[PDB]
């Protein structure tokens, strides 16, 4: 069972002008079904039972 | 002794409506500057020679630190009861002689140690330290506190019960090391009026006094309501005998009725009132007329309906106490009130308060659990934190999964807080351009934080900024 | 019966010399001290220490 | 009781059995006056004689 839970994340240097809009595009993509669609095509094709 | 009006006191002298029993109190008003023991001994023992009296009531308006002890010695050497009413005669004492039937008007030493803990529960001051000096009675102050702490479901923390043994010369070095070991928000002190100012001088040098640190002292430390030596730090809180509603003429009238209804009531049952020799001598020869029978029921008396019974040590069983607080203007101000194991504090929330922030929460079944306050003690229990609630506020207890995060975070980032449940909406929503709920208060600068079961999304992130998630949803 | 007794504990004239002997050098070192005040004058003159 | 009779024969003493008065096992309770703590039950009779 999982014993260290910490997700991924786009890394940026401190004092970066893009540090806000990058973190607001990810939140919107979760709620639009976009990141539940990339999972369908790249990570979740069953091959063996 | 002191500055007073004779006619004002004498107006209520013959005012006791004691027509039920023929006491006939021949009250005599005596005024004399008798601070020194010589004047007392040459007057008390001469009164019986002139006027046949078997009862003396003493009052004073001086801050003498040993007048009660020297006045008690006359009671031990005689069989005439005497009561201390006002001034230094009402100061506390450790013990009395078995033959010294002298009593006072004032709270005992155990009760004062039981009122300090009765105001810390309301304001949730669960960590404290004790500083005590040598005095006849300082042993009971520590013991009474420990007994109450042991048997209680509330979370009491004790530390630095070190005492100041300031008796040797050049004690500044010794006091500084002892005083530097105090690291508690509130410190309880037990000293004398003169001894207090010595310790307070060292306190300001260290820097302990100020905001974040509070001191509580008993009645005798304050002493006077108008003589402020300007050494007491602002915010000092003390519990003292009521004096605004307990006037000097009223004290005399109340005291006189106690003695009159005691000796006369003995004639009702014993039917033989002793007549001791009215002189300073021949006390041993008059040992036949023992006053043990009189002493049996002189303490247990009643006047118009009340309990004025004294303890065996000579302390009033049901006294009246008030809580006073010093201000910037160096004038004592009334804050609290005590009457028959009841407390009525004027201030619902202590005015004194970046390190102090507000917190808004909300009840959710596995995360934030709200339970009612303990009925037995009227204060929140252990492992839970107090949390207010509107509708006049009501104090609940809050505990759960999210609260443990808040307590653990505040330990490392070292900041304080005070939660309170929201009452307008829940969880946040936007209606016609207005936010209501846990988010509708952060946006209006009434919270500055909000811990609970909030959900991150784009609509809310453009108004407030969230932290790193600690759970998935 | 086994008891105990104190020698020179009941001779009052014995301790008179010892009482003033100890205070003899106590006053000597007290003389060379600053601000040597005096006790209250009489039973009525002063009520302080 | 069957074990007690074995010790009496081995160590050569005599006994007499009496039950506890109140009937408890033993714990430390505080006296109402002050904080004097005394045991009660079967554990408090051993120390009392
Ligand atoms: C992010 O978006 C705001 C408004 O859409 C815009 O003003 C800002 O320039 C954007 N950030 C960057 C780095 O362009
Ligand atoms: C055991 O007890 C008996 C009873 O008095 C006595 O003879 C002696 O103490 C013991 N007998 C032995 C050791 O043979």
């Amino acid at each position: 069972e999982l014993f260290f839970r910490s997700g991924f994340g786009i890394g940026m240097r401190k004092d970066s002008p893009w540090k806000q809009n990058v973190s607001l595009s990810i939140l919107k993509s979760h709620e639009n079904g976009f990141m539940e669609d990339l999972d369908k095509t790249w990570v979740r094709y069953q091959e063996c039972d | 002794v002191g500055t007073s009006d004779e006619v004002a006191i004498k107006d209520a002298h013959e005012k006791d409506d004691f027509h039920h029993l023929s006491v006939v109190p021949r009250v005599e008003l005596v005024a004399m500057n008798e601070t020194d023991p010589k004047s007392i001994i040459t007057r008390i023992c001469d009164l019986m020679s002139d006027r046949k009296i078997q009862g003396v009531v003493f009052a004073d308006d001086t801050d003498q630190e040993a007048i009660a002890q020297i006045l008690d010695f006359i009671s031990a050497q005689t069989l005439t009861p005497i009561l201390g009413i006002h001034g230094g005669s009402s100061m506390i004492m450790a013990d009395k002689d078995e033959s010294s039937m002298f009593f006072q008007f004032g709270p005992s030493i155990e009760q004062q140690a039981s009122v300090m803990l009765n105001i810390m529960e309301e304001y949730d001051w669960y960590i404290f330290s004790i500083v005590t000096t040598y005095f006849p009675g300082y042993q009971d102050f520590v013991n009474k506190i420990r007994s109450t702490i042991e048997n209680s479901f509330v979370g009491w923390e004790l530390e630095e019960v070190l005492l100041l043994d300031m008796s040797l010369d050049d004690g500044d070095s010794k006091i500084q090391n002892q005083l530097k070991k105090l690291q508690s928000p509130i410190i309880l002190l037990y000293c004398t009026k003169e001894e207090a100012t010595y310790i307070f001088e060292v306190a300001n040098s260290v820097g302990l006094t100020g905001y974040g640190y509070t001191w509580i002292v008993p009645s005798l430390v304050a002493g006077d309501t108008d003589t402020v030596p300007a050494e007491f730090p602002t915010g000092l809180i003390s519990v003292s005998y009521d004096e605004w509603d307990y006037g000097l003429p009223a004290r005399v009238r109340d005291g006189i009725a106690i003695i009159t209804t005691a000796a006369s009531d003995m004639l009702s049952e014993h039917s033989f009132i002793p007549e001791p020799k009215s002189s300073c001598y021949n006390t041993h020869e008059k040992r036949i007329y023992q006053s043990n029978m009189l002493n049996r029921y002189l303490i247990n008396v009643t006047f118009e309906g009340r309990n004025l019974s004294f303890s065996e040590d000579g302390y009033q069983m049901h006294p009246k106490l008030v809580i006073i607080l010093l201000n910037k203007e160096r004038k004592w101000e009334r804050v609290g009130k005590w009457k028959d194991k009841s407390l009525q504090m004027k201030y619902y929330v202590w005015p004194r308060m970046d390190d102090h922030l507000s917190i808004v929460t909300l009840e959710e079944a596995p995360f934030v659990i709200v339970e009612s306050v303990d009925p037995l003690s009227g204060t929140c229990m252990r492992n839970t934190v107090p949390c207010q609630k509107r509708i006049g506020y009501i104090k609940k207890c809050c505990k759960g999964f999210c609260i443990d995060i808040l307590k653990k975070i505040s330990k490392s980032v070292k900041f304080t807080y005070d939660l309170y449940l929201v009452t307008n909406g829940k969880h946040g929503k936007k209606i016609n351009g207005t936010w209501n709920g846990m988010i509708g208060e952060v946006v209006m600068k009434r919270a500055y934080m909000a811990v609970g079961s909030l959900t991150i999304n784009e609509e809310r992130s453009e108004v407030v900024d969230f932290s790193v998630p600690f759970i998935e949803t | 019966i086994l008891g105990l007794q104190l020698i020179n504990g009941k001779n009052e004239s014995a301790h008179i010399s010892d009482a003033v002997g100890v205070v003899a050098q106590a006053v000597h070192e007290l003389l060379e001290k600053e601000n040597i005040t005096d006790p209250p004058r009489g039973c009525v003159g002063n009520t302080n220490i | 009781i069957d074990l007690l009779i074995k010790l009496a024969r081995t160590m050569n003493f005599t006994y007499e059995v009496h039950l506890v008065a109140d009937g408890k096992f033993g714990t430390q309770e505080r006296v109402n006056n002050s904080n004097k703590k005394e045991w009660n039950g079967m554990m408090g009779e051993l120390l009392s004689g």
